[PDB]
């Protein structure tokens, strides 16, 4: 909820600094992705409604323990609000924040030898919207600049013209580009008037709608409940 | 319709609507999908934790 | 001694019937005592889609509670009768409600 | 023959009649009292025998 | 040495009214020509005027 509410590059990067990797990953096994399933949408049809499970559905799915699984889990958290199930990551990586995993060399993780085309295919980039596409490219650029693979990032953008049009305009090493950036990246937010409490056809659309509807209640009643648990505890 | 509207509003977070079948809203959708998930592992997990 | 959720529990020597009646009364009033945020949610469902309630003080949002009754009632007991004779008297009051030229 | 004219212009604020809107609302309070009184008498007195 | 900059009058973006305000329409740069919101005395508890 908090990650999807951020609407600026500054706010998104600030949030990733304060958020440990534990929030990105999940401890629920979920189901295997890329499965043609029939779900129930009784609002519209009596028959079952076909759909395909993906990594950006907003529901935890099983993921491998390699470097790609950890990166895919982080990107899913940014664009869908929920991560995947990577078994036994270890306390050493869980305490580190998301940005250090993306943009630092002290994590002990070798993020080189990463193919952005393969990762984009696995995350179903063809199904995500402009804001989700923009957030995914931000993670790619941070990973590319840390490992000195700026050429491979440019090659990926050249092959994908639609992604090149909406590419973020910041440079990871320069602070001036971050402050002057005018991108809008807010998936959820408090809307003028309201939105009907009705279901949607797709798994992604319905889960995204559930986040928007619950944001208003989460905004008002989160400070006290979080503080009660935060008090008398040490942060990871 | 006063007793039904109060119960449906609590159940569905929405009042009953004219020219629109009342199915139970998001609560009905979540309940129907978790029932499917309970039956078999092959059934997907669709409802988010939020 | 303190309860897990911050309430204070008093253990005393008291009667069986006096304890049963007093604590049952407490449980009946308590289910109608709800947080301010939950009260706002119920109000928002009744008002139109664009209307919203005004926010209270910050103290009242964090620790505020309100007693509410959800029973709306019915006018049928008054309505359900042979209104033939009382209709004329009610019509006279109806005509007087609106100011007359 | 002597048909008076009813103005009723100052009664409406735009398209809203305050006096009529407020008069209709007090019936909801009356409905609450009717149910409250009826249930309290039934519990206090129970079945009645003559 | 000579003083070139030492501060000055600082412009504040927002004026946050720290008091409860009754509902109002647009006034200032944008003036609303529609009628002011109608204050309706609804949801009475004791039944008056009925």
């Amino acid at each position: 909820m908090d990650v999807l509410s951020k609407g600026s590059l500054k706010e998104l990067l600030a949030h990733l600094e304060k958020t440990p990797l534990e929030e990105a990953i999940s401890y629920r096994i979920g189901t295997v992705p890329y499965q043609n399933v029939l779900i129930s949408r009784n609002e519209y049809y009596n028959q079952l409604y076909p759909d395909t499970t993906s990594l950006i559905d907003g529901v935890s799915r099983e993921g491998q323990r390699n470097v790609n699984g950890l990166i895919m889990s982080i990107i899913s958290y940014v664009v869908s609000g929920s991560g995947h199930y990577i078994p036994n990551i270890g306390f050493m990586l869980l305490r580190r924040s998301i940005l250090d995993i993306l943009t630092k060399h002290d994590t002990g993780l070798v993020t080189n030898n990463l193919n952005y085309g393969i990762i984009a295919r696995n995350l179903t980039v063809s199904k995500m919207n402009c804001e989700q596409r923009k957030r995914m490219l931000i993670c790619f650029k941070l990973l590319a600049y840390k490992d000195g693979n700026q050429n491979d990032y440019e090659i990926y953008l050249n092959q994908n013209i639609p992604l090149k049009q909406i590419a973020p305009n910041f440079i990871p090493g320069d602070m001036r580009t971050v402050i002057h950036n005018q991108d809008q990246l807010a998936i959820v937010g408090i809307p003028a008037y309201r939105l009907t409490q009705s279901t949607e056809l797709s798994i992604r659309d319905d889960n995204a709608k559930s986040y928007k509807l619950g944001y208003v209640d989460w905004y008002n009643s989160n400070s006290f409940l979080r503080e009660r648990s935060e008090f008398n505890l040490i942060r990871l | 319709d006063v007793p039904f509207v109060q119960a449906y509003s609590k159940f569905a977070d929405d009042n009953p609507r004219h020219l629109r079948v009342k199915t139970g809203g998001k609560m009905a959708n979540a309940l129907t999908n978790v029932i499917r998930s309970y039956y078999s592992i092959n059934a997907p997990a669709i409802v988010p934790q939020v | 001694y303190p309860d897990a959720d911050g309430n204070d529990v008093s253990i005393i020597f008291s009667g069986a019937m006096s304890h049963a009646i007093f604590t049952y009364a407490q449980s009946q009033w308590n289910k109608n005592i709800i947080k301010l945020d939950d009260y706002i949610r119920e109000i928002t469902l009744t008002v139109p889609k664009q209307y919203r309630p005004r926010r209270f003080k910050e103290i009242e949002h964090t620790h505020g509670y309100v007693y509410r009754e959800l029973n709306q009632g019915s006018l049928l007991p008054l309505v359900d009768a042979n209104l033939k004779e009382s209709s004329s008297y009610y019509f006279k009051k109806l005509m007087s409600s609106i100011s007359n030229v | 023959f002597a048909l008076a004219q009813i103005n009723a212009d100052d009664e409406f604020i735009g398209a809203i009649d305050k006096e009529s809107a407020e008069y209709l609302d007090e019936y909801a309070t009356l409905a609450r009292d009717i149910s409250n009184s009826l249930t309290l008498v039934k519990a206090a007195f129970g079945p009645l025998e003559r | 040495g000579e003083i070139i900059y030492d501060g000055g009058l600082s412009s504040k973006l927002a004026d946050v009214v720290d008091k409860t305000t009754e509902p109002h329409n647009a006034d200032g740069a944008v003036k609303d020509g529609r009628i002011a919101p109608v204050k309706l005395d609804l949801e009475k508890q004791k039944l008056d005027k009925l």
